[PDB]
RNA sequence: CGGACUACUUGCGUGCCUUGUUGUAGACGGCCUUGGUAGGUCUCUUGUAGACCGUCGCUUGCUACAAUUAACGAUCAACUU
RNA sequence: AUAUGGAUUCUUCACGGUAACGUAACUGAAUGUGGAGACGUCGGCGCGAGCCCUGGGAGGAGUUAUCUUUUCUUCUUAACAGCUUAUCACCCCGGAAUUGGUUUAUCCGGAGAUGGGGUCUUAUGGCUGGAAGAGGCCAGCACCUUUGCUGGCUCCGGUGCGCUUGUGACGGCCCGUGAAAAUCCACAGGAAGGAAUAGUUUUCAUGCCAGGUCGUACUGAUAACCGCAGCAGGUCUCCAAGGUGAACAGCCUCUAGUUGAUAGAAUAAUGUAGAUAAGGGAAGUCGGCAAAAUAGAUCCGUAACUUCGGGAUAAGGAUUGGC
RNA sequence: UUCAAAUGAGAACUUUGAAGACUGAAGUGGGGAAAGGUUCCACGUCAACAGCAGUUGGACGUGGGUUAGUCGAUCCUAAGA
């Protein structure tokens, strides 16, 4: 025979953490690495559409989120499989213009909203408003990375 | 029977790290509504002291 | 009477409308003498006469 | 619902260019006295009537099934 | 009148003689001694015949024999050797029948370290 | 020298099911068409196999038995006195 | 609105049956007739449906001190469509007293019975399609998440002064004979148009489009209505299980529902609502008031008087279980 | 009517479980017509009301809920106006 299951719906937190042990050294510093490439890949970025502009469109602001994401889980999928719980994206990416402090990561399916939302006010959150930058601007890049906490 | 004992065992999450001896992060709602809901008796009065 | 006409529906649904206590913000006015609803309706107190 | 016995018919119904829709429902019965045996139904929709046929013997019902056109969206079961 | 069909019926019992709570050779002796045909009690002359190899006991049957029968005599026998409340009598198809356990829960088992 | 990480990439063992294909399986009006089986019966432990009955079989020309023609005899199911 | 297919015709507006009539269709204006809508109540009889009762088998649950192949529960099939199915009624052959047929109930026949052969209404039932793919009853897995799956079985009968209900053919009753209109169909009529490269058909089949406005929750009562109230009052109707029993009486139970109505402790007198009482048997009281006694069913028996119909369960008697 | 637990500052009276009973299909069951008008349901919640109590409610506060070619009205006529 087979005995039985249940649900339990508590528990508390545990111990034997935070002591900075070779593991806990290994998971930090791989969540550094991949934090450091994705910057390096969205600046890059950045500069190939902007500082460049060679003959096409430019990107913007959500489809620069969406790529860098989509990179930074696409590189954190091969490390640590199967052996940690939980992984994947522990801030995600946003890009702030300048008055913008924190906060601003719009989703891919939102522009016409925010050009219908803003049709009407003036041109002082413009680089926002549309997504495209424009030259003297501040841009504010942040994101972060987790591994098992 | 220590089979079972041995299968049913604990795995803890970072949900009850976090969140473990936590209220709701919200507000108290003396009415009982919820967020998109109309309160017609104190929608006026946008401060507690009033 | 569950197959009632459309006057007797309509101020049934006037009454239903008028059937509120007083907002909290009207308190708070200057030189208010309105203190409760003085012409407030219920089912079993008092009855409507069509 | 109506019930369809000629085989020359069916397939003249089932060209009537207003049908969209036909299935092929097998359900396993069981004879007279002895053994169990599959039966085939072919239902084609028309627009106000769903028209069926019933074929008992499942040798010729593969090929009513391999023979019928190409254009209904047809369901099994 | 030649309808002398030869039923079958078939009583898995290895779950609990595996866990060690039941004997079949008991359950076969009981149904010997318990069965009824036409009315009497060890009246089972090339009627009836039961056999048992230790996992599965088989009723081969030429008389009145529906499998209700085979489900009160065994719930007779558990009865009088105190297993009900414990083992159930279910059917998996037709005439293939078996004991199960019923739902059991386990113990707490978290007292230093015990599981 | 380097591996903390599975991935980082044979075969070929042991097995699951669709199996694609036969092996196996061959499950059944096919009427290629004689004495009958639940036909009437009997040696045949029944029934078959064999026959007998000379011909059974819902049936019928063939004429007949208290023809169940004076119905006395064999065939299934309610509650009233 | 409309397009195909079929049907019709050069004998222009279809054929087949002795007939009752049949069919996928098969022109028909003005006008005029006919039918349906469209009808009382009671009585028994016949049939249908749902319920009730009951036998095998396949599942699930309970009892098991002793007994019980046991007790309970699941095993279902809509509107609609095709084929078929009837009491009544009608047609053809034939010619009836030795009068026959026939209902529970006595009516029918030379104005054509009994008999033989046929036609019709489709109440209603059956078999198929709808439809097992649904629903039901069980057995499992991941049973991690407010997430997902796979298996079996669902089958054959019986009965009846049963109960409720629908319906048919009859019968009784009246100085009582038991609504109207919208609406739909048919017939008579023969206006008018028409076949040859066609007219009629959307009353034959298939295909296309549309169907506005208002009501719709809940109670319907010992708390949602009216009585000044969350008042022992009042207020129209449908469904209706088992036993006992003549019974929709009373008494007990299944499905469903409720467990509401200020409580605790003691057991004085007097009350309210009930009961029993030796011997006597109305002596009580205005008055046998009240209570007791009687009581169902079977069988026997029953007076004066009478408007002859009644009185009448008159009066009186012998009985009643279980096996 | 009784026992335990849960809830709560507080439980004869709230919720669940365990028991004992009752209505007894001309029901204390399941639907509707007049009439009422939101009493329906959820969440919050106890000053007043529920002739004891109350954490409960047909109470108090805030919301959600009624979908038609086929069911009714609408149309017809009756006594009548
Ligand atoms: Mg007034
Ligand atoms: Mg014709
Ligand atoms: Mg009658
Ligand atoms: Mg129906
Ligand atoms: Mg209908
Ligand atoms: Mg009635
Ligand atoms: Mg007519
Ligand atoms: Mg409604
Ligand atoms: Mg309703
Ligand atoms: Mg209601
Ligand atoms: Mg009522
Ligand atoms: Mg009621
Ligand atoms: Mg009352
Ligand atoms: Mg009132
Ligand atoms: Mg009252
Ligand atoms: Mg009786
Ligand atoms: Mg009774
Ligand atoms: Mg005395
Ligand atoms: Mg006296
Ligand atoms: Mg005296
Ligand atoms: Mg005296
Ligand atoms: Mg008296
Ligand atoms: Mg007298
Ligand atoms: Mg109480
Ligand atoms: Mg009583
Ligand atoms: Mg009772
Ligand atoms: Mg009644
Ligand atoms: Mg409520
Ligand atoms: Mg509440
Ligand atoms: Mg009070
Ligand atoms: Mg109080
Ligand atoms: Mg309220």
């Amino acid at each position: 025979m087979a005995l039985a299951i249940s649900h339990e719906d508590t528990q508390i937190l545990l111990k034997d953490k935070n002591i900075l042990q070779e593991s806990v050294l290994n998971k930090y510093r791989t969540a550094g690495q991949i934090a450091q490439t994705a910057l390096k890949y969205v600046t890059s970025l950045i500069n190939d559409s902007y500082h460049s502009k060679t003959t096409q469109r430019q990107l913007t602001v959500p489809e620069l989120c969406l790529l860098t994401d989509s990179f930074i889980l696409t590189r954190l999928e091969q490390y640590y499989k199967n052996k940690v719980n939980e992984r994947g994206i522990a801030i995600p990416t946003t890009i702030d213009i300048d008055q913008i402090s924190g906060g601003w990561c719009p989703e891919i399916d939102d522009t016409q909203n925010l050009l219908n939302w803003n049709k009407g006010k003036d041109s002082t959150f413009a680089s926002s408003v549309t997504g495209t930058l424009r030259p003297g601007d501040l841009v504010k890049i942040t994101l972060g990375v987790h591994i098992d906490g | 029977q220590n089979r079972a004992a041995r299968k049913n065992r604990y795995v803890e999450r970072g949900s009850d790290v976090v969140f473990g001896d936590q209220d709701a992060l919200t507000a108290s709602t003396e009415n009982g509504v919820k967020l998109r809901q109309t309160d017609r008796l104190l929608d006026g009065v946008a401060d507690g002291s009033m | 009477a569950a197959q009632k006409s459309f006057r007797i529906k309509q101020k049934m649904a006037k009454a239903k409308k008028q059937n509120r206590p007083l907002p909290q913000w009207i308190r708070l006015r200057t030189n208010n003498t309105i203190r409760y609803n003085a012409k407030r309706r219920n089912w079993r107190r008092t009855k409507m006469n069509i | 619902a109506r019930e369809i016995t000629d085989i020359k018919q069916f397939l003249e119904l089932t060209r009537r260019a207003d049908v969209k829709t036909a299935t092929v429902k097998i359900n396993k019965k069981l004879n007279k006295a002895g053994k169990p045996f599959r039966q085939t139904k072919f239902k084609v929709r028309g627009s106000s009537s769903l028209y069926t046929l019933v074929i008992n013997d499942a040798g010729k019902a593969k090929k009513l099934i391999q023979s019928l056109p190409p254009t209904l969206k047809v369901n099994r079961l | 009148r030649k309808q002398k069909i030869a039923k079958t019926f078939t009583v898995d019992v290895s779950s609990p003689t595996e866990n060690g709570v039941f004997d079949p050779a008991s359950y076969a002796k009981y149904l010997i001694d318990h069965i009824k045909v036409e009315g009497a009690v060890g009246n089972l002359g090339n009627a009836v015949t039961v056999t048992e190899d230790g996992t599965v006991v088989t009723v081969v049957s030429t008389a009145k024999f529906s499998g209700k029968y085979l489900k009160y005599l065994t719930k007779k026998y558990l009865k009088k050797n105190q297993l009900r409340d414990w083992i159930r009598f279910v059917s998996t198809k037709t005439n293939e029948y078996r004991l199960a356990f019923y739902q059991v829960t386990p113990e707490e088992d978290e007292e230093e370290d015990e599981e």
